[PDB]
C-alpha cells in the first residue's frame, strides 16, 4: 500500500474525539495526583524547606522530598547527573524540590504554592557573555573542527562577509502537555506516558525505584504532538509518577500545567554565531570560519548531541574548501534545552545561510546565483565531500533548484516586488529561496537499530507493532502501508497496537527522522519472514518453488490455483507453522568520529529548497507571509498526503521560530514567556496565503524503505526561507546592511529596516 | 441550586455546589473526554465548545465558562457533532478528506468551530479559527476542510437544539441586580468570565462573593439615543462588533483583532472597561472616540466621560455597589482610526494601542481627541501632543515636528511584549501613519493582497 495518499490511522478517532490521551485513560477512583514545587531562585543553596503548610493543605495524601528518593536521583538522557528533586541547591527557577501527591490534580497545584523556603542566592551565569566570562560551560573547552585552513583562505580572499547575531530559542508547544501514569503491579509497575522515548523511560523509572529493567514496563499509544519535547522531558515526570506509587500504595497520574510546562521543561538551545566567510572574484567560496555560542541550560540533557549536529549542518547546502567551526556549550542558570524538530540542525544552517547572504550583498550579487553556484556537484574523480569528510553524492539540488524557480515563476515576481517597492514608501515587499540539505541518522551511531514483532492471527487479520511512536507524523499508517505491500494484503487487514517495551525492547527515541526509516525496515524484516513462511508451506503443499507463489491483492497465488490469504493462513495454522514473527533493523555505512570531526555519520541527505514572500510595514515592523513555494525530496515518498503534511507544518513550525516566536527571561532568571498569551506560535492566518508545496519524487541512491526519505525534520529548514526573505524587504529601505536578529519579531523587524535607511 | 440544559441533544439537570467549576472541568469529570485541555487561558481552542440558545449558536471556549452560565442554553461538544445515527458531520469527514489532523490533540476543538460555523454558515475562517491553535499542520489542509464542507447543508440534529425550552446570584433585571449589589459590594460580577476565571485557573483564588451576570437581557441592550448610541455593559464584543460594522466601522476593525471569536463571543465591554486595563483595547478607542460612560449605584446614575473613570493603574472611580451599567458613543466618527500592535496578528494583545480622531475645519486642524493604551497604568489622551496639535496644518511635518510631546506623555514599560524604546517609537509611528491613511496613502500590511 506504499506510495498511496492513505489518511492517519487514527484519521476518524480524532475527528470523533475518541482518540485518547493520557489524561483521557479511565483508571481507579484511588489514583493520586502529582504537582511539583519548584525553585523561585535560579542559583541558590536552600537553607530552609518547611513543608508543613504544603502536607496541610486539603486533599494531600503525600510530599516528597530528595531525601524521600528510594534509588537513584537522576531523569538526564546524559551520563551526567540531573536530580529529579533538588538535592540541597537550585540550578534555574522552575526546578522541582518537592513533590506532591493529592486527591485530585488541583489540590495537588494548590499545595505545591504553600512551602516556606529560604534560600541563600549566590551569582547566577545568565546571559552567554557571562558564560564564557564565568567558564560556565559543559566538555571542559570548546569543540573545534576544521577542515583546511580557513585563516589562510580568508586572508586571501576577493571578498569578505564578516559578521556576528542571534538566534532565538523556542519552545514546542505540543497542544497535549507533558504527562505520565504509574501503575503498580505487584512486585512491579507500569508506566503509560505522553512520550517519544519509552524505552529510556523504563530504564529511568527503573533506577528511581530500584527495579530491574524486566520489572517496568512502558505502553505508550501515541502523543497529541512532541517535537523533540518529549525526547527526554517525560523522565521527571515518569519517575515522580513511579515513586509515588511505590510510597503510596495507589495508582499515580502527573501532567504538567502549561505554565508549570514552559517553566520546567527545555526548550531549543539559542545560539550567537559568528562568521567570516570568503569567496574568490568567480564567486566561489575559499573558506568559511565559524564560531557557536549555544545556550544549554542547567544540565547537559542532550545539548552534547545537538550541537554537534549544527557543526554538521554549518556547511548548509554548500561546498567549502576550508572550513572551521568552534563550539562552545555553555552552561547557564535556565531551563535544561533539548531536542526540538532539526536537533541543532537549523541553527547551524542559519548561521552560514546568514553568512552567504552578507557575503552575496557584500558583493552585491543576486543571493540565489550565489548559492547555485556553491551547491555541491549533481550525483556522477573523486566526489566533493563535506567539512566531516562525507562524500555527497545524491545532491540534487542544483536542478530542483532550478524546477521550483520556474514553477514559482521566480524572475519575473521579484521584478514585480522592485517595480512595487519603487512606488510604495510605507510598505515593502521581499522575497528569498533557501535551500536545505539535511542529513540522516542519530549521530549516535548505535541508536541506529529498530525492532518489529508482527502476529498473523487464524483469521488472516494483522497485529502490528514497532518501536516507533505516534506523535502525529503518521508513522504508524506508514508502518501500516509496509506490512501491507509485503504480506500482499489490504491495509484494512493490519492493525496496530501501542508501543510496548514488552513487546519490542531496547529501542531509541521516535528522533532524527528515523522512525519510519529503521522501523520501516524492521516491519518488513518481520513480515517477509512471515511471507516466507507462508510461501514455503504453499510451495510445499501445491509441489513448487516458494519464490514462485505469489501474495497480492489479498489473494495468493500457486500453481495456477488462486486463495484468499486467510485460507492460505489457517491452513498454516493447521499445518502446525508460526504465525508470529520478530524483525529488526541496523542502518548500515555508518561511522564516524565525534571527537576528530571526521567520519560518515549520515546514510544520506535529505534536500529541498523553498521561496518565500513578505511584506512588511515601514512604520510599525508589522509583517505577512504573502506566498510560499516549496519543492522537497522525500524519496519516493511511502506517503504523499502525510509527507505534503510534514512539509506544510514543519515550514510553517520553522518560519514561526524565525518570526513572531520569542522566549524573555528577566534578570533574576524568570522566564516570562511562559504562556500562550505571551509566546506566540502562528496562529491561523499566519499561514502563507498562497501555500504552495510539490515533492521532488526521485528514489533514494541509499538501500531505505522502499527508497523514500525521512522527512521528519528536514522540511523545518525550509523556515529560514521566510527570515531571509524578510531581511530581503528590509534591503530595499537603504542602502545599509539590515543586520536582522532571530527572531525577526516586528521590533526586530523595524530595527533592521531603520539601520538599512540608516537612522539612529 | 440547580440549573438545566441541553447536552448533546439530551436534556440535563445539573446540581450546582461550586458555582466556579469551569465547563471544562466538568465535562471530562463527567468523562466527556474529548474536550481537550490546552491552556486553561482562553489561548488554544481546544476545549472549543457549542452553546445555542434564542440568539442561535457559536463557539465559546468551555475553560473560560462556568456551569452556572449555560443554564437554560443547549450545548454541543465534540461528541456530539456527529449524527444520532452515527453518521459524521460534513466538517468531520471534510477533514478526513482532507488530512486536517495529525496528532489530533487540536482536532474536537476546530470541528466544534467548524461545525458552529457551518451551522450559522459563516465562512470567515481566518477569524473563526484564530482561538484555534495547531501545531502541526499549518492550518492550510485545515481551510480546504472548511471550503470543502460548506457545500454540504447543515446538519439538522444540530438545528434540533433550538426546540429547547423555547449559592451564587443570577439576577435577570438591571433593577434585580442593583439592590443586591447595593447589600453586597464586596461580591464578584461575573460577565463573560474572560478576566474572572483566570483567577481561579492560574491564580488559584476561590472566589467567594458570587453574582453572575450573562442571564440579565436588559443590561446588555444595544438601543439608539437622541445624542448617540447607547451600549449596555452586558454587550458582547462580538455583538459590538456586529454593530460597529455599519455606524463605527474603525471599532468594527479593531474588534476583529480582540481576542479570538471564541472570546468576543462572552467577553463584554463593561467587563473590558471594569476590568480596567492599560492594555485593554476597549477604553483606547471609545476615548478617541469621546463617548460616556454610565454607572449605577442602585438608584445612582453618574455620567462621566470614559478617559476619567481611569483614575491609576488597578484604581477607578467606582463606588461599593456602584457597577459599569452602560456607555453611550456617538452617532458618528469617521475622524477614527485605531491601530492594535502586537507580536502576531490574531489573537495577541497591544503593545501599544494608537486611537486616533481628529476633525478638519477645511485644513486646520481643529479637535484632538488621540488615546493610547499600554503606554501608562491607565489609558489616557495624549494630552501635550492633542495640545501641540491644535489649530496646526493637517500634514506629515507638522505632525513630524509635534511627535517628542508623547515622550512627554507618556514614559512606556519594558517587557516581554515589546521594549520602551519601541512602544514609544510605534506610538509615535501610529501618528505618521493616521496622517499617512488619512491622505490616500498605503499604510495596511493586514490589506495587502498575494
Ligand atoms: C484568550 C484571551 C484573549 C484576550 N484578548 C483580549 C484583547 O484582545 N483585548 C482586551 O481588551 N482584553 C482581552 N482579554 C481579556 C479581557 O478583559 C476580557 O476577555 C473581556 O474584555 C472582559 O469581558 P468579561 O465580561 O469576560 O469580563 P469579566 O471577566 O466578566 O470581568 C472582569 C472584571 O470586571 C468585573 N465586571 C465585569 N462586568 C462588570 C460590570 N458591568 N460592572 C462592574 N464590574 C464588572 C468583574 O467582577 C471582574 O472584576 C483576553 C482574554 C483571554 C482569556
Ligand atoms: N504532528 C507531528 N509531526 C512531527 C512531530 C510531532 O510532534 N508532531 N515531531 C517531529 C520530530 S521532532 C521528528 S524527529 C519527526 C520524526 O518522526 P519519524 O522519525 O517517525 O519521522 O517528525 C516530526 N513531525
Ligand atoms: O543521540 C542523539 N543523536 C542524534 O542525532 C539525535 N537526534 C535526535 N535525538 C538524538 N539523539
Ligand atoms: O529529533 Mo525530533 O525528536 O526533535
Ligand atoms: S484550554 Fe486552551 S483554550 Fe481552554
Ligand atoms: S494536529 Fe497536533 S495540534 Fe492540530
Ligand atoms: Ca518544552
Amino acid at each position: 500500500s506504499v506510495g498511496k495518499p492513505l489518511p492517519h490511522d487514527s484519521a476518524r478517532a480524532h475527528v470523533t474525539g475518541q482518540a485518547r490521551y493520557l489524561d483521557d485513560l479511565p483508571c481507579p477512583a484511588n489514583t493520586l495526583h502529582l504537582a511539583f514545587g519548584l525553585s523561585t531562585e535560579a542559583s541558590a543553596a536552600i537553607t530552609g524547606l518547611d513543608l508543613e503548610p504544603v502536607r496541610e493543605s486539603p486533599g494531600v495524601i503525600a510530599v516528597f522530598t530528595a531525601a524521600d528518593l528510594p534509588h537513584d536521583n537522576d531523569a538526564s538522557p546524559a551520563p551526567s547527573p540531573e536530580p529529579v528533586l533538588a538535592t540541597g541547591e537550585v540550578h534555574f527557577v522552575g526546578q522541582p524540590i518537592f513533590l506532591v501527591a493529592a486527591t485530585s490534580h488541583r489540590a495537588a497545584r494548590i499545595a505545591a504554592r504553600k512551602a516556606r523556603i529560604t534560600y541563600a542566592p549566590r551569582p547566577a551565569i545568565l546571559t552567554l557573555d557571562q558564560a564564557l566570562a564565568a567558564d560556565s560551560r559543559f566538555e571542559g573547552g570548546p569543540v573545534i573542527w576544521a577542515r583546511g585552513d580557513v585563516e589562510t583562505a580568508l586572508a586571501g580572499a576577493a571578498h569578505l562577509a564578516e559578521g556576528c547575531f542571534e538566534i532565538g530559542g523556542q519552545e514546542h508547544f505540543y497542544l497535549e502537555g507533558q504527562a505520565a501514569l504509574a501503575l503498580p503491579a505487584e512486585g512491579g509497575v507500569v508506566i503509560h506516558c505522553s512520550s517519544q522515548h519509552p524505552s529510556e523511560i523504563q530504564h529511568k523509572v527503573a533506577h528511581a525505584l530500584g527495579l530491574a529493567f524486566h520489572d517496568v514496563r512502558v505502553e505508550m499509544r501515541r502523543m497529541g504532538g512532541g517535537f523533540g519535547g518529549k525526547e527526554s522531558q517525560g523522565n521527571h515526570l515518569a519517575i515522580a509518577c513511579a515513586v509515588a506509587a511505590r510510597a503510596t500504595g495507589r495508582p499515580c497520574k502527573m501532567r504538567y500545567d502549561r505554565d508549570d510546562d514552559m517553566v520546567i521543561t527545555g526548550k531549543r538551545h539559542d545560539f550567537r554565531i559568528r562568521y567570516r566567510i570568503g569567496a574568490d572574484a568567480s564567486g566561489k567560496l575559499l573558506g568559511a570560519d565559524f564560531v557557536h555560542l549555544a545556550r544549554c541550560g542547567w544540565s547537559a540533557d542532550l545539548s552534547l548531541p545537538v550541537c554537534d549536529r549544527a557543526m554538521l549542518h554549518a556547511d548548509g547546502s554548500y561546498f567549502v574548501p576550508a572550513l572551521r567551526i568552534e563550539s562552545h556549550r555553555l552552561r547557564t542558570n535556565t531551563q535544561s534545552n533539548t531536542a526540538f524538530r532539526g536537533f541543532g540542525g537549523p541553527q547551524g544552517a542559519l548561521g552560514m545561510e546568514r553568512a552567504i547572504e552578507h557575503l552575496a550583498r557584500g558583493m552585491g550579487r543576486d543571493p540565489a546565483e550565489l548559492r547555485a553556484l556553491n551547491f555541491y556537484d549533481p550525483p556522477e574523480k573523486k566526489t566533493q565531500t563535506t567539512h566531516y569528510g562525507q562524500e555527497v553524492a545524491d545532491c540534487v539540488l542544483g536542478e530542483l533548484v532550478t524546477r521550483l524557480q520556474k514553477s514559482a515563476n521566480f524572475t519575473t515576481r521579484r521584478a514585480e516586488i522592485a517595480a512595487w517597492n519603487s512606488t510604495n514608501r510605507t510598505l515593502a515587499r521581499g522575497i528569498a529561496l533557501s535551500p536545505v540539505k539535511f542529513g540522516i541518522s542519530f549521530t549516535l551511531t548505535h541508536l541506529n537499530q529498530a525492532g518489529a514483532l508482527v502476529q498473523i492471527y487464524t483469521d488472516g487479520s494483522v497485529a502490528l507493532n514497532h518501536g516507533g511512536t505516534e506523535m502525529g507524523q503518521g508513522l504508524h499508517a506508514k508502518m501500516v502501508q509496509v506490512a501491507a505491500a509485503v504480506l500482499g494484503i489490504d491495509p484494512v487487514q493490519v492493525r496496530i497496537t501501542a508501543t510496548d517495551t514488552s513487546k519490542v525492547p531496547n529501542t531509541s527515541a521516535t528522533a532524527a527522522s528515523s522512525g519510519a526509516d529503521m522501523n520501516g525496515m524492521a516491519v518488513k524484516d518481520a513480515c517477509e519472514t512471515l511471507r516466507g513462511r507462508l510461501a514455503g508451506f504453499v510451495a510445499a503443499r501445491e509441489g513448487c518453488a516458494a519464490r514462485d507463489v505469489i501474495f497480492d491483492a489479498g489473494q495468493v497465488q500457486a500453481s495456477g490455483k488462486s486463495w484468499r490469504f486467510a485460507e492460505i493462513v489457517a491452513a498454516a495454522y493447521m499445518a502446525r507453522i508460526s504465525l508470529s514473527a520478530t524483525g529488526f533493523y541496523a542502518t548500515p555505512k555508518l561511522s564516524w568520529d565525534r571527537l576528530r570531526g571526521q567520519g560518515r555519520p549520515f546514510l544520506y541527505f535529505a534536500y529541498g529548497a523553498a521561496i518565500t514572500e513578505v511584506v512588511i510595514d515601514r512604520l510599525t515592523g508589522e509583517n505577512r507571509i504573502l506566498r510560499t513555494d516549496i519543492l522537497h525530496d522525500a524519496g519516493a515518498s511511502l506517503n504523499p498526503a502525510l509527507d505534503i503534511g510534514q512539509i506544510e507544518g514543519a515550514y510553517v513550525q520553522g518560519a514561526g521560530w524565525l518570526t513572531t516566536e520569542e522566549l524573555v527571561w528577566d534578570h533574576c532568571g524568570r522566564l516570562m514567556t511562559h504562556a500562550p498569551s505571551t509566546y506566540k506560535i502562528p496562529a491561523f492566518s499566519d499561514r502563507p496565503r498562497i501555500f504552495n508545496v510539490a515533492l521532488w519524487d526521485q528514489p533514494n541512491r541509499e538501500e531505505t524503505i522502499f527508497r523514500s526519505k525521512a522527512v521528519g525534520e528536514p522540511p523545518f529548514l525550509l523556515g529560514i526561507s521566510a527570515f531571509l526573505a524578510l531581511h530581503d524587504a528590509c534591503a530595499a529601505c537603504g542602502p545599509h546592511w539590515p543586520d536582522l536578529q532571530a527572531p525577526a519579531t516586528p521590533e526586530a523587524v523595524l530595527a533592521a529596516v531603520r539601520r538599512a535607511e540608516g537612522r539612529a | 441550586m440547580e440549573i438545566a440544559f441541553l447536552l448533546n441533544g439530551e436534556t440535563r439537570r445539573v446540581r450546582i455546589e461550586d458555582p466556579t467549576q469551569s465547563l471544562l472541568e466538568w465535562l471530562r469529570a463527567e468523562g466527556l473526554t474529548g474536550t481537550k485541555e490546552g491552556c486553561n487561558e482562553g489561548d488554544c481552542g481546544a476545549c472549543t465548545v457549542m452553546i445555542r440558545d434564542a440568539a442561535g449558536s457559536r463557539a465559546v471556549n468551555a475553560c473560560l465558562m462556568m456551569l452556572p452560565q449555560i443554564a437554560g442554553k443547549a450545548l454541543r461538544t465534540i461528541e456530539g457533532i456527529a449524527a444520532p445515527d452515527g453518521r459524521l458531520h460534513p466538517v468531520q469527514q471534510a477533514m478526513i478528506d482532507h488530512h486536517g489532523s495529525q496528532c489530533g490533540f487540536c482536532t474536537p476543538g476546530f470541528i466544534v468551530s467548524m461545525a458552529a460555523a457551518h451551522d450559522r454558515d459563516r465562512k470567515d475562517y481566518d477569524d473563526l479559527l484564530a482561538g484555534n491553535l495547531c501545531r502541526c499542520t499549518g492550518y492550510a489542509p485545515i481551510l480546504r476542510a472548511a471550503e470543502a464542507a460548506a457545500g454540504e447543508p447543515p446538519a439538522d440534529w444540530l438545528q434540533a437544539d433550538a426546540a429547547f425550552t423555547l449559592p451564587a446570584f443570577l439576577p435577570e433585571t438591571s433593577d434585580a441586580l442593583a439592590d443586591w449589589y447595593l447589600a453586597h459590594p464586596e461580591a464578584t460580577l461575573i460577565a463573560g468570565g474572560t478576566d474572572v476565571s483566570l483567577w481561579v485557573t492560574k491564580a488559584l483564588r476561590d472566589l467567594p462573593e458570587v453574582a453572575f451576570l450573562s442571564h440579565c437581557k436588559d443590561l446588555a441592550q444595544i438601543r439608539e439615543t437622541p445624542d448617540g448610541y447607547g451600549i449596555g455593559a452586558g454587550v458582547t464584543i462580538a455583538a459590538l462588533r456586529a454593530f460597529a460594522e455599519g455606524p463605527h466601522p474603525a471599532l468594527a476593525g479593531l474588534l476583529r483583532r480582540f481576542a479570538s471569536e471564541q472570546v468576543r463571543q462572552v467577553a463584554t465591554i463593561g467587563g473590558n472597561i471594569a476590568n480596567g486595563s492599560p492594555i485593554g483595547d476597549g477604553p483606547p478607542a471609545l476615548i478617541a472616540m469621546g463617548a460616556s460612560l454610565t454607572l449605577r449605584r442602585g438608584q445612582e446614575r453618574r455620567r462621566m466621560p470614559l478617559e476619567d473613570f481611569f483614575l491609576e493603574y488597578r484604581k477607578q472611580d467606582r463606588r461599593p455597589g456602584e457597577f459599569v451599567e452602560s456607555v453611550t458613543l456617538p452617532k458618528s466618527a469617521p475622524g477614527l482610526r485605531c491601530y492594535k500592535l502586537s507580536k502576531r496578528f490574531d489573537q495577541d494583545i497591544s503593545a501599544v494601542c494608537g486611537c486616533l480622531n481628529l476633525t478638519l475645519k477645511g485644513s486646520k486642524i481643529e479637535t484632538a481627541r488621540i488615546a493610547f493604551g499600554g503606554m501608562a497604568g491607565v489609558p489616557k489622551r495624549a494630552a501635550a501632543f492633542e495640545a501641540a496639535l491644535i489649530g496646526q496644518d493637517f500634514r506629515e511635518d507638522t505632525i513630524a515636528a509635534a511627535l517628542p510631546l508623547l515622550a512627554q506623555d507618556f514614559t512606556p514599560l519594558s517587557d516581554m511584549r515589546a521594549s520602551a524604546a519601541y512602544r514609544m517609537n510605534a506610538a509615535q509611528a501610529m501618528a505618521l501613519r493616521y496622517v499617512r491613511e488619512l491622505s490616500g496613502e498605503a499604510v495596511a500590511v493586514l490589506e495587502v493582497m498575494p
